[PDB]
RNA sequence: CCUACUUCACAAAGCGCCUUCCCCCGUAAAUGAUAUCAUCUCAACUUAGAUACCCACACCCAAGAACAGGGUU
C-alpha cells in the first residue's frame, strides 16, 4: 500500500530506498509493506 | 583614376609572363608557385588561395574559384606590387 | 591491508602500508582532505584523490577509517559515485551511453513525460547539490538543475 | 590588400569546411558553436541578407555524453497528424533509432526560426562514427576545439602523474578491506 | 598553504606574468622611435583617421566623401582642419590618443562640396478608433565634405 | 527534366529545392534591372 | 475474394468463402558497499529484462467522374 509517511511498525520492519523511493519491507509481517 | 586600380586601365593578357620578365630585370630569378589555403574542392564554391614565392619568399598571393585564375590573381598583385601601385598608394598631393 | 587466506584452511596476511604523506600544509587538521586544503576544491573529475578512500571493488571505506568529516565523507562518497557512473573507475568492478554529473543512478529516473509550465517547470538535476560551495570561480554560480 | 575586385569579394566570402568530433561532449554544447558557424555569426560580415554561412562536419555523434540523467530524463515528443499519434521517446531510444538525432535536433533549435533555417541545416554533415566521406574531408579547413575538456580516467593517467599526488591518510595495518 | 594537482586546486585559465616595466618601458620607447623612423622615412602608403564631427564618428581616408546633416555655415570649396582624429591608422603601424591626438601629430583637411537638403521624410501619427492622425512633412539640411588630406608629423 | 535537376541542383551547392523553382511574373517585374552600383 | 449457396447473372454483393505475424516495466530475486553482519543497487552491479508490401493518333479494359493507369501480337 501507498504512504507519504512511512513508519515501522515492527522491529523486523526495515526501510529502504529503491527505484528513487522508500518502501517498507518485513520478511515476518509483509502486511506492513509500504510505498512512498 | 582615384578608385579605378590597375589592370581596369591597361588592361592585359598573360601576367605570368610579364611578371617573369619583370622577375628577370630585376632580381635575375623565376618565381615558383605554391598553394597556401583551400577551402571547398570538390565542392563547386572552392576558395583557392595561391601564392607566388621568390627564393622561399613569397613576393604575392591571391584568391580564386580555380587554382589557375588564383595564380593569375597572384600574378597581378605581384605586378601590382613591383609597379608601386595597390590598394594602399598614397594619396596623391593637390 | 590484511587479507583473509583460505584453501580446509584459512589465514590472515598484511601487505604495504599506505603511510601517509609526508608532511601536509595545514597540520592540525581533523580530516585528510581538512589538512591539505581541498575543503572546496575536488570534484568527481579528479580520480587520483576519489581511489584513496575506495575498496578494491569500488565501494566506500568507512569515515571511522577514513578519519573524515562528516559532511565531507558524504561528498566523497557522491563524486565516486559519479566517476564511478561516468566510467573513471575501470579497475574498481563487482568482480552503451556515455555519461558524467549523474546524480542519481540511471535505472531509477521515469523521463521527463510532462515537463510543466515554465513557471512550475520540472528540471533534469545535473550533479551533486552538495558540491555547491565548491569554488564556482566564473561570476555564474553552478546551474545544478537543467 | 591589393587583388582585382571580383576575386577580393569571393575572398571575403566563400563557404568555409569546419570539423567537430564528438566523443565525450555535450550536444548543444557541439550544437551552439555548430549553430553559430552555420548561421555565420562567427564572421565579422554577418547579415542575415548576405548568406555568410560555412560548413559544419560532426563526427562520432554515437559518442555523445549528457550531463546528469538526461539520456533517461530527456523526452523528444513529436506528433504524426493522425489521432493516437503522439510519440514521446526517451533521448537514449532516440540515440539507439539514429545516432545523427539528437546532436541534429539541438543544432536545429539553436538556429533562428526562419526560413534560413533549413538552408543551413543542408550545409551541416552528421556522422556517426570517424568514417567521414572522402569529398567531404578534402574539403575540411580546421578543427575548431572541443567544449569538453575530457576528464581522464585511473589507467589513462600514468605513474609519474600518481606519485606527484600524496596519499592523504594512514589506515590501520589490520584492515582488510 | 598548498593544494595537490586537482580540477579546482588551480585556475582554469593560465598564469599570466606580465613583464617588468623598466625593460617594458624602455621596449615603448623603441617601438616609439621604430615609428618616428617610419614616419620621416614616408614608409608609409594612405593613412586613414576615426575622426569625430557632429557627434558621430567616421573612418576616413583621402578622397572621400562625408554626408552630415546639418548646416555647418561654410561656402562650399573652404578647406577645414578637422579636430578629434581620436584614431589614425596606417599598414604597419596605428595611433590612438586617450581620447584625441594632439593637433602637432596629425591633422585631417576637408573641402565642404555641397549644402542641401534631404529628400523630404515623412512623421506621421495615428492611433485606433480615436480621429488621431497627424502628419508632417520634413527636409533636414545636410552638407557634403570631401576629405582632402591627412597629413602625419614626426612628433612622438 | 525538372524535380530531378533541382535535385542535382541541390546536391551541388547544398541547398533547399525552393530558390530554384521559377517566381512569377509580377515579382519579376517589380525587380530592379539596374541597381543603384557602388565602388 | 466469389468455387458452391443466396441476392443475382457477360458483373456487383452477403446471408457465403478466404487471411490475420512483437514487447510492455509493477515488482520478484543473487553478490555487495556507504554501515567490514545485513540490504534488489535514485551505491558501483547480475538476473527475470522489424519485417513485409512499394519502387524500370486511335480502340478495348477486371482502370476510371474528368484526369490518370493497364492492354492492343
Ligand atoms: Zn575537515
Amino acid at each position: 500500500k501507498n504512504k507519504t509517511v512511512l513508519k515501522k511498525r515492527c522491529k523486523d520492519c526495515y526501510l529502504v530506498k529503491r527505484r528513487g523511493r522508500w518502501y517498507v519491507y518485513c520478511k515476518t509481517h509483509p502486511r506492513h509493506k509500504q510505498r512512498q | 583614376m582615384t578608385g579605378k586600380e590597375l589592370f581596369e586601365m591597361w588592361k592585359i593578357i598573360n601576367p605570368m609572363g610579364l611578371l617573369v620578365e619583370e622577375l628577370k630585370k630585376r632580381n635575375v630569378s623565376a618565381p615558383e608557385s605554391r598553394l597556401t589555403r583551400q577551402s571547398g574542392g570538390t565542392t563547386a564554391l572552392p576558395l583557392y588561395f595561391v601564392g607566388l614565392y621568390c627564393d622561399k619568399k613569397l613576393i604575392a598571393e591571391g584568391p580564386g574559384e580555380t587554382v589557375l585564375v588564383a595564380e593569375e590573381e597572384a600574378a597581378r598583385v605581384a605586378l601590382r606590387k613591383l609597379y608601386g601601385f595597390t590598394e594602399n598608394r598614397r594619396p596623391w598631393n593637390y | 591491508f590484511r587479507e583473509v587466506v583460505e584453501t580446509t584452511i584459512i589465514e590472515g596476511r598484511i601487505t604495504a602500508t599506505p603511510k601517509e604523506s609526508p608532511n601536509p600544509p595545514n597540520p592540525s587538521g581533523q580530516c585528510p582532505i581538512c589538512r591539505w586544503n581541498l575543503k572546496h576544491k575536488y570534484n568527481y573529475d579528479d580520480v587520483l584523490l576519489l581511489s584513496q578512500f575506495i575498496r578494491p571493488h569500488g565501494g566506500m571505506l568507512p569515515r571511522k577509517i577514513t578519519g573524515l568529516c562528516q559532511e565531507e565523507h558524504r561528498k566523497i562518497e557522491e563524486c565516486v559515485k559519479m566517476a564511478h557512473r561516468a566510467g573513471l573507475l575501470p579497475n574498481h568492478r563487482p568482480r552503451q551511453l556515455n555519461r558524467y554529473l549523474t546524480r542519481w543512478a540511471p535505472g531509477s529516473v521515469k523521463p521527463i513525460y510532462k515537463k510543466g509550465p515554465r513557471w512550475n517547470r520540472v528540471r533534469m538535476p545535473v550533479g551533486s547539490p552538495l558540491l555547491r560551495d565548491n569554488v564556482c570561480y566564473s561570476r555564474t554560480p553552478w546551474k545544478l538543475y537543467h | 590588400s591589393s587583388f582585382s575586385r571580383a576575386p577580393q569579394q569571393w575572398a571575403t566570402f566563400a563557404r568555409i569546411w569546419y570539423l567537430l568530433d564528438g566523443k565525450m561532449q555535450p550536444p548543444g554544447k557541439l550544437a551552439a558553436m555548430a549553430s553559430i558557424r552555420l548561421q555565420g555569426l562567427h564572421k565579422p560580415v554577418y547579415h542575415a541578407l548576405s548568406d555568410c554561412g560555412d560548413h559544419v562536419v560532426i563526427m562520432n555523434t554515437r559518442h555523445i555524453a549528457f550531463s546528469g540523467n538526461k539520456w533517461e530524463q530527456k523526452v523528444y515528443s513529436s506528433h504524426t497528424g493522425y489521432p493516437g499519434g503522439f510519440r514521446q521517446v526517451t533521448a537514449a531510444q532516440l540515440h539507439l533509432r539514429d545516432p545523427v538525432a539528437i546532436v541534429k535536433l539541438a543544432i536545429y533549435g539553436m538556429l533562428p526560426k526562419n526560413l534560413h533555417r533549413r538552408t543551413m541545416m543542408e550545409r551541416l554533415h552528421l556522422f556517426p562514427d570517424e568514417y567521414i566521406p572522402e569529398d567531404i574531408l578534402k574539403n575540411l579547413v580546421e578543427e575548431l576545439p572541443q567544449p569538453r575538456k575530457i576528464p581522464k580516467r585511473l589507467d589513462e593517467y600514468t605513474q609519474e602523474e600518481i606519485d606527484a599526488f600524496p596519499r592523504l591518510w594512514t589506515p590501520p595495518e589490520d584492515y582488510r578491506l | 598553504g598548498y593544494v595537490p594537482k586537482t580540477s579546482l586546486s588551480s585556475p582554469p585559465w593560465p598564469e599570466v606574468v606580465l613583464p617588468d616595466p623598466v625593460e617594458e618601458t624602455r621596449h615603448h620607447a623603441e617601438v616609439v622611435k621604430k615609428v618616428n623612423e617610419m614616419i620621416v622615412t614616408g614608409q608609409y602608403g594612405r593613412l586613414f583617421a576615426v575622426v569625430h564631427f557632429a557627434s558621430r564618428q567616421w573612418k576616413v581616408t583621402s578622397e572621400d566623401l562625408i554626408l552630415i546633416g546639418n548646416e555647418l555655415d561654410l561656402a562650399c570649396g573652404e578647406r577645414i582642419r578637422l579636430e578629434k582624429v581620436l584614431l589614425v591608422g596606417a599598414d604597419n603601424f596605428t595611433l590612438l590618443g586617450k581620447p584625441l591626438l594632439g593637433k602637432d601629430l596629425v591633422r585631417v583637411e576637408a573641402t565642404v562640396i555641397e549644402k542641401t537638403e534631404s529628400w523630404p521624410r515623412i512623421i506621421m501619427r495615428f492611433r485606433k478608433r480615436k480621429n488621431f492622425k497627424k502628419k508632417r512633412i520634413v527636409t533636414t539640411p545636410q552638407t557634403v565634405l570631401r576629405i582632402n588630406s591627412i597629413e602625419i608629423a614626426p612628433c612622438l | 527534366e525538372e524535380g530531378p535537376m533541382i535535385e542535382q541542383l541541390s546536391k551541388m551547392f547544398f541547398t533547399t529545392k525552393h530558390r530554384w523553382y521559377p517566381h512569377g511574373r509580377y515579382h519579376r517585374c517589380r525587380k530592379n534591372l539596374n541597381p543603384p552600383k557602388d565602388r
